[PDB]
RNA sequence: GACGGGGAAUCAGGGUUCGAUUCCGGAGAGGGAGCCUGAGAAACGGCUACCACAUCCAAGGAAGGCAGCAGGCGCGCAAAUUACCCACUCCCGACCCGGGGAGGUAGUGACGAAAAAUAACAAUACAGGACUCUUUCGAGGCCCUGUAAUUGGAAUGAGUCCACUUUAAAUCCUUUAACGAGGAUCCAUUGGAGGGCAAGUCUGGUGCCAGCAGCCGCGGUAAUUCCAGCUCCAAUAGCGUAUA
C-alpha cells in the first residue's frame, strides 16, 4: 500500500472500492447492464421453441459447417442461436418442437470455431439427446 | 455422394458389428486387489523406460 | 418447526490433484496391502490423522504452563494411548506430528483378525468381518472398520452362533447332509 | 431357559407402583412374547399376573439382550386409574369408540351448522 | 436480484461470498382506510368503504379472501400424500376426564451425510521368486506368489416367507422358523485413452465430408484425437454437463 497512517482506513477503502469498480470480472457481477442483455438473465437451463435450422460455418484455420437451430424463448421471447452437438440429432428436431438450451461452457463467450453461438442444446421432445444417440429412450407419438 | 453435408452421414455408413459375448468383469473390493496384483507384486526388474498397459506395437 | 437434528459433516477430503503417479500408486499400494475396498477409506483415515496433527499443532503453538493446554494435551495423549497408535513410554505432546498413517491403519478390525490368527489371507479376514462370525467380548461386529482398543484386543473371538466357533451348522453343511440321507434313505 | 435380571428398581409409595428397568436374556432364540415376561415377573415378586404390565422391548445386535421396562402394581383398581388406556386396551380391559377423525370433525361442522335441541337430531 | 442477527461455504496468516429457511425480533394476510369487544388487535379462519377479481340467483338480493394443512390452475431449469392419531412434546378451557393439519407417525424423496454386498478357500492346471548347488541342463518347488469357462467342498447376504418385537394400530430396524447362489445370469455403471492429465502410433469405415475439441488443436482417399469392436485408465453405487 501506499498511505499508511495510522488514523487512514477511509482513503484505503474508498480507493479500493473505486479500483474495484476499475475491474472487468467486478464490473460486470454488479451492475444490471450484464444481467439486462443476459438471454437467460442468470438462468442456468432454459426452454424454448425451435423455428428455423440454420447451418453456420466454422472459422478460419479449419473447414467445416456446423448444424444449428433458431430458438426463440419462453419467458421473455427472444431470439438465440443453440448448437445441436452430436453427430446426425438433427433428424430428431421438426418444427414447432420444444427444446433444452442451455450453457455452452465459457459462460456466456463462443466456444471453439462457432462464430457467434453461446448455447446448446440438451433435451429435445422432452427426452435427452443421449438417449435418443444411444436408443434408449423413443420419441412419443 | 446424395450431397455434401449431410447429417449423420459416417455413421450411418459405418459397418454394424456387435458385442463380443464374454463374463462379467471383477467389481468391487477385488479389482482394486487384482489392480494392486498386476501393478505391483507380479514384476521384474527391467531396464529402460516402462511400457505401457495398453502397448500394442 | 419439527423436532430433528440436521446435525452432519464429510469424514473425507478429495486432493487436489486428481491424475499423478506418484500419491497414485501410494494410495493403490495401501489399499492392496490392507484388503481396503476404495480410496474414500483411506482418504478418511487421512482425514481423521489430519485433524489430530492439526490439534496437536495448536496445542504445540500455546506456550508451555497453561491450563487448557496441559488438560488438552494430557486427553489427546491419553485417548491417543488408549487406542493403541502411542506407547506408554512416548508420553509427549511434540511426538504426535511424527505419526504415519499406517499406524492408524495398523488397529482396524480386519487387519487384527489376520494378524490375530483367525483368517488365512486379509480378504478372507474381511469377508470374514462381513459375514458376522467373531465377537469382541460377548458381542458381534458386522463392520470391518471396527478401531479398537488396547485392552479390547485379547478379547476378540469367534461368535457363538457359527460353525468355525462351535454351534449350529450352516445352510450349504445341512443342505448336502439333507441331500446324503435323500440319497441313502 | 430364559432368566430375568433387574436394573434401577425403585418404588413410588406415592404412585402405588414399583418401577425398574429388567434385562431378558435370551440366547439362541428369538425375542420372547410380553406373556412369559409378566407371568416370569409375577413370579419373582409374588403377584397375581393382572396388574403386571411391560413395554418397550428393543433388540440388541447379535441376539441374546433385550431391554424393557416392567410396572408392578398393587391392586386392580389402583392399576386402572393411573394406566394409559393403550396398555389397558393392549391387555383388553378398555375400549375404545371406533370411528375415524374426519366424519367427527365433519359431524362437529354438522352441528356448528344448526341451533338448539336439533343439533343433536343432525348429527344423528 | 436488501427482512436483521445468532450463522454457512471457503480458509497458512489476512480475507471474499451467501444468510427466504425451523431459534430470537420486526412486518403482512390483494392494497390502502376506519372501528367494536377485550387487559392485550387497527385482529382479517372479527366487522365496515373502495377498486381489481369472483360464487349463487325467480334478477329482488345473498355470500367471500389457503403468503395454514393436503390438493388444482398459471408460472418457470426448479420443488412431495385431497393418509392415520392426540399415544410421545406442549397449549387452551368451568377443567385428572374434552379439543389441537401445533405436533407425532408413515408414503413419495440419488438435495445431502454416515456405514456397507457384487467374493473367498483347497487342489490341479503353467510362469517366476528367495537357500548350499547343477557355469547354463532335471530337481527340494516341503516356504511361496500369480491367473486360465479345470474340478469339488465349506459360508451367508438381497428377495420370497410364519412368529415375536415396535407402535394409538401398524410399517421400518433387530431377534428368528422353513426356504433362498458356480459362468454363484442374483450379469456395476459414468466419463476418457495427443499435451495439460492416469491410460494403444491395435483393427475396419469416411476422406477439410461426417464430426471431435473447456485451451492448444485433430480430419486433404495410410486419423495415436472422428464413427464402431478389443485392450485399458480414473472414481465407484456412483459419474458427467450448465450456471452463481
Amino acid at each position: 500500500g501506499k498511505c499508511r497512517g495510522l488514523r487512514t482506513a477511509r482513503k484505503l477503502r474508498s480507493h479500493r472500492r473505486d479500483q474495484k469498480w476499475h475491474d472487468k470480472q467486478y464490473k460486470k457481477a454488479h451492475l444490471g447492464t450484464a444481467l439486462k442483455a443476459n438471454p437467460f438473465g442468470g438462468a442456468s437451463h432454459a426452454k424454448g421453441i425451435v423455428l428455423e435450422k440454420v447451418g453456420v460455418e466454422a472459422k478460419q484455420p479449419n473447414s467445416a459447417i456446423r448444424k444449428c437451430v433458431r430458438v426463440q424463448l419462453i419467458k421473455n421471447g427472444k431470439k438465440i442461436t443453440a448448437f445441436v452437438p452430436n453427430d446426425g440429432c438433427l433428424n430428431f428436431i421438426e418444427e414447432n418442437d420444444e427444446v433444452l438450451v442451455a450453457g455452452f461452457g465459457r459462460k456466456g463467450h463462443a466456444v471453439g470455431d462457432i462464430p457467434g453461438v453461446r448455447f446448446k442444446v440438451v433435451k429435445v421432445a422432452n427426452v435427452s439427446l443421449l438417449a435418443l444417440y444411444k436408443g434408449k429412450k423413443e420419441r412419443p407419438r | 455422394h446424395g450431397s455434401l453435408a449431410r447429417v449423420g452421414k459416417v455413421r450411418g455408413q459405418t459397418l454394424k458389428v456387435a458385442k463380443q459375448e464374454k463374463k462379467k468383469k471383477r467389481t468391487g473390493r477385488a479389482k482394486r486387489r487384482m489392480q494392486y496384483n498386476r501393478r505391483f507384486v507380479n514384476v521384474v526388474p527391467t531396464f529402460g523406460k516402462k511400457k505401457g498397459p495398453n502397448a500394442n506395437s | 418447526p419439527v423436532a430433528r437434528s440436521w446435525v452432519c459433516r464429510k469424514t473425507y477430503v478429495t486432493p487436489r490433484r486428481p491424475f499423478e503417479k506418484s500419491r497414485l500408486d501410494q494410495e493403490l499400494k495401501l489399499i492392496g496391502e490392507y484388503g481396503l475396498r476404495n480410496k474414500r477409506e483411506v482418504w478418511r483415515v487421512k482425514f481423521t490423522l489430519a485433524k489430530i496433527r492439526k490439534a496437536a499443532r495448536e496445542l504445540l503453538t500455546l506456550d508451555e504452563k497453561d491450563p487448557r493446554r496441559l488438560f488438552e494435551g494430557n486427553a489427546l495423549l491419553r485417548r491417543l494411548v488408549r487406542i493403541g497408535v502411542l506407547d506408554e513410554g512416548k508420553m509427549k505432546l511434540d511426538y504426535i506430528l511424527g505419526l504415519k498413517i499406517e499406524d492408524f491403519l495398523e488397529r482396524r478390525l480386519q487387519t487384527q483378525v489376520f494378524k490375530l490368527g483367525l483368517a488365512k489371507s486379509i480378504h478372507h479376514a474381511r469377508v470374514l468381518i462381513r459375514q458376522r462370525h467373531i465377537r469382541v467380548r460377548k458381542q458381534v461386529v458386522n463392520i470391518p472398520s471396527f478401531i479398537v482398543r488396547l485392552d479390547s484386543q485379547k478379547h476378540i473371538d469367534f461368535s457363538l452362533r457359527s460353525p468355525y466357533g462351535g454351534g449350529r451348522p450352516g445352510r450349504v453343511k445341512r443342505k448336502n447332509a439333507k441331500k446324503g440321507q435323500g440319497g441313502a434313505g | 431357559t430364559v432368566t430375568i435380571r433387574t436394573r434401577k428398581f425403585m418404588t413410588n409409595r406415592l404412585l402405588q407402583r414399583k418401577q425398574m428397568v429388567i434385562d431378558v436374556l435370551h440366547p439362541g432364540k428369538a425375542t420372547v412374547p410380553k406373556t412369559e415376561i409378566r407371568e416370569k415377573l409375577a413370579k419373582m415378586y409374588k403377584t397375581t399376573p393382572d396388574v403386571i404390565f411391560v413395554f418397550g422391548f428393543r433388540t440388541h445386535f447379535g441376539g441374546g439382550k433385550t431391554t424393557g421396562f416392567g410396572m408392578i402394581y398393587d391392586s386392580l383398581d389402583y392399576a386402572k386409574k393411573n394406566e394409559p388406556k393403550h396398555r389397558l386396551a393392549r391387555h383388553g380391559l378398555y375400549e375404545k369408540k371406533k370411528t375415524s377423525r374426519k366424519q367427527r370433525k365433519e359431524r362437529k361442522n354438522r352441528m356448528k351448522k344448526v341451533r338448539g335441541t336439533a343439533k343433536a337430531n343432525v348429527g344423528a
